[PDB]
């Protein structure tokens, strides 16, 4: 697998799509 | 049809960047594509360019850029966010960059721990 | 204007390049520019010959390098052409006879003054990109920085060992040059003197 | 780029001329190497010029404690004066090589016109004494009266003797 | 295999080519004296700094 | 082409990101520098390539 | 060896000396993970972490696509081990 690839969403070309859940999943790791 | 220019823009970046060529044809032009363009050329991943009109844009790269990324829904992001956003979006967080539309304009996330002001995540590159 | 070379030989006599495509002359005597020729692309790095004052050579984004005569802009001296990217920098050697070409593909090419096609390419699954290539002042020795972080020391004279010879060994290794030089163009001989593995 | 080179030992100090120097950049290499211990492969560096030898173990005692100290001798001021041209630094030079940096300093006081270069500095000397130093015995040989082994075991001696005072407080025997 | 193929360069006809290569360079065939003068390299490199020239030798 | 084996060595660690600069000592023989993509700059020895 | 009571080392005491492994760098680079300061939360003690010249060498013989990791290994604070041996294979370099 790509190594540069980050982890929050799905990358597609350009265009990273993050889905609702994956901020709120960070939203909730800082509180 | 993808609406996102600058997500046009930065497909075209990691294709010459991968096809190892030293200047693209950004064909549609925008403000926001030059304002990132801006932030890139501040941290020195790309040479120098050039919006001529009919516009386009012309952007010699230098080899040293590895992916561009826009964020698509946008989110909103406060600074006890960006650092848990920075370190989960960069490989590490020495390398690359967050871009942020904030109140300020538009700035890399080292900008906008200097100014003080939050916003939301529009793209990113390493 | 990109790059800037004082001539070592004349000196106040100073070169430049600019994304223009053209290539500039500066007297530093009377200050001012002297002349301004546009080539058909970009060139990256001018340079001049260490032995003659008046030649100088462009690496361009042409895959090539134009060796000119500053008197007369008319026309190149000479066009090396063996790139397949674009050449990054170039070197003439200390002794003014050859010249390194680092390229934007993974090559450093080695060539002659009037050889107008490749003496040597060097290349390696390490080397990521070369960016600048430099002579030692030993003129045997080459120096390649590249993108990847790497400052290598390659040869030149891939073949030809350094230190003291006795003399029944230069005079071995100094006779199959001669000799090569003579039968160099045959058939056997020229397929395996130019097989190198890119 | 050297010209000349002294070298101290016990039987004496020769100085010499080196033609054909030594590669600055490929010191590292084997093939550099290789040449540096074959003394047909060294030879043709280094070409004996001047050779002085002491006149009795007194002056080779005051040598060493001198050289050693740092302080140059009278008569290597005397040999240097001989053997090097009479120049001063103003439009030619003259590149010696010295072990010493303290002597390299004083050598460069007392002539002014001769930049010397110190083998604890400069590797490509270092290397150059080095092989002087290996070859040795072969280099001198032509005008080497004797050996220089036991020369330098009674030179270690007298040279230990006068730092400790052993003579005037060992009595046992 | 052993013909060649075509001129080289410097070269204009094949009465010149032919002709001039004519005598062999091996130490066989010719003396010591010529040996080393006809395998003299045309550019003799010494160690050291190959700084660029000064001022014009002629 | 059988001896034919030009590379030598490779000047210490070398940089983080790529050598985008890099510049010798006309005067010297053994002074190299180089500067990196992070803007860092080395002076090297070629004597002591550790 | 000295220091080794059957089978348990007690030649490792911190500050522990860590070999990494090309795998190891390329799969700690994307899990999103810094490596001195994983390492030393994963041991509680402060680690120097070494880096072969074989593990460099694969790391660099592996393309243009891990220049990340490249650069994240060529990071300066850490020890590189050069290594006198021959092929650049980095297991039997580690093992030996
Ligand atoms: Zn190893």
């Amino acid at each position: 697998r790509p190594v540069d690839l980050p982890a929050v969403g799905r990358m597609r070309g350009a265009e990273l799509r993050i889905s609702a859940k994956e901020a709120a999943a960070i939203a909730r790791e800082v509180r | 049809v993808r609406t996102s220019v600058l997500h046009d823009a930065l497909n075209s970046i990691n294709n010459a960047e991968k096809m190892g060529k030293r200047q693209v044809m950004i064909r549609p032009s925008s403000k926001v594509i030059v304002k990132f363009l801006q932030v890139m050329q501040r941290h020195g991943y790309i040479g120098e360019f050039e919006e001529v009109d009919n516009g386009k844009i012309v952007v010699q790269l230098n080899g040293r850029l590895n992916k561009c990324g826009v964020i698509s829904p946008r989110y909103n992001v406060r600074l006890a966010e960006l650092e848990k956003w920075v370190t989960k979006l960069l490989p590490a967080r020495q390398f690359g960059y967050v871009i942020l539309t904030t109140s300020a304009g538009i700035m890399d996330h080292e900008e906008a721990r200097r100014k003080h002001v939050a916003g939301k995540i529009i793209g990113f590159f390493y | 204007i990109t790059d800037v070379c004082f001539n070592q030989v004349e000196t106040s006599v100073i070169g430049s390049v600019a994304t223009d495509r053209s290539i500039i002359l500066f007297d530093l005597r009377t200050n001012m520019p002297v002349i301004k020729t546009v080539l058909h692309f970009a060139c990256n790095r001018i340079v001049f010959n260490p032995m003659e004052a008046m030649n100088l050579a462009v690496a361009s984004e042409d895959h090539n390098i134009y060796i000119f005569d500053a008197r007369n802009f008319d026309k190149a001296l000479n066009i090396q052409k063996g790139h397949v990217a674009a050449v990054m920098d170039v070197e003439f050697s200390p002794t003014g006879e050859e010249l390194v070409s680092g390229s934007y593909d993974r090559t450093i090419r080695l060539w002659r003054r009037d050889a107008g096609h490749s003496r040597d390419v060097y290349h390696t699954k390490r080397m990521q990109r070369v960016f600048r290539t430099m002579w030692t002042m030993d003129s045997k020795y080459i120096l390649t920085g590249s993108d990847d972080g790497n400052v290598r020391l390659w040869r030149a004279n891939a073949s030809e060992r350094s230190g003291v010879k006795a003399t029944r060994q230069r005079q071995a290794l100094e006779y199959n040059n001669a000799l090569l030089d003579r039968y160099g163009h045959l058939p056997e001989i020229r397929r395996i003197r130019r097989h190198r593995h890119l | 780029v050297v010209n000349f080179l002294l070298f101290e030992s016990a039987v004496g100090f020769s100085l010499f001329e080196v033609v054909h120097q030594a590669d600055t950049v490929g010191l590292e290499l084997p093939e550099v190497k290789d040449a540096m211990k074959t003394l047909d492969k060294f030879g043709k560096m280094v070409k004996l010029r001047s050779f002085n030898p002491w006149t009795s173990a007194a002056q080779g005692l005051e040598a060493i404690n001198l050289i050693s100290e740092g302080i140059m001798p009278e008569y290597l001021k005397s040999a240097l004066e001989m053997n090097l041209p009479q120049t001063s630094g103003k439009k030619s030079k003259v590149v010696l090589g010295v072990a010493d940096k303290k002597l390299a300093g004083e050598i460069t006081a007392a002539f002014p016109g001769v930049q010397c270069e110190a083998a604890d500095t400069s590797e490509v000397v270092a290397a150059l004494l080095r092989g002087i130093r290996t070859h040795a015995n072969k280099l001198h040989k032509s005008l080497q009266e004797g050996d220089i082994g036991r020369a330098q075991l009674g030179l270690g001696h007298a040279y230990s003797r006068a730092k400790v005072k052993f003579s005037v407080h060992k009595n046992d025997n | 295999k052993y013909l060649a193929t075509g001129l080289p360069h410097p070269f204009e006809s094949q009465q010149q080519y032919e002709r001039s290569l004519r005598l062999p360079v091996g130490p066989e065939w010719m003396t010591k004296e010529t040996f080393q003068d006809a395998t003299k390299p045309r550019v003799i490199i010494k160690q050291g700094i190959i700084a660029p020239m000064s001022k014009p030798m002629y | 082409r059988m001896f034919a084996k030009p590379f030598l060595g490779q000047l210490g660690n070398g940089h983080v990101q790529g050598v985008y600069s890099m510049c010798k000592d006309k005067n010297s023989l053994n002074c190299i520098a180089s500067g990196s993509g992070d803007g860092v700059v080395k002076v090297w020895d070629l004597t002591t390539r550790d | 060896p000295s220091s080794m009571f059957f089978e348990h080392n007690e030649a490792l005491v911190p500050p522990y000396n860590v070999l990494v492994d090309t795998n190891f760098l390329s799969r700690t680079v994307g899990a999103k993970l810094p490596l001195l300061e994983s390492a030393m939360d994963c041991l509680y003690a402060s680690v120097n972490i070494i880096i072969t010249s074989c593990v460099m060498a694969e790391l660099e013989k592996l393309g243009p696509r891990y220049r990340v990791a490249l650069m994240i290994a060529r990071d300066e604070r850490w020890q590189r081990l050069t290594c006198d041996h021959k092929g650049t294979y980095a297991d039997d370099c580690i093992v030996d």
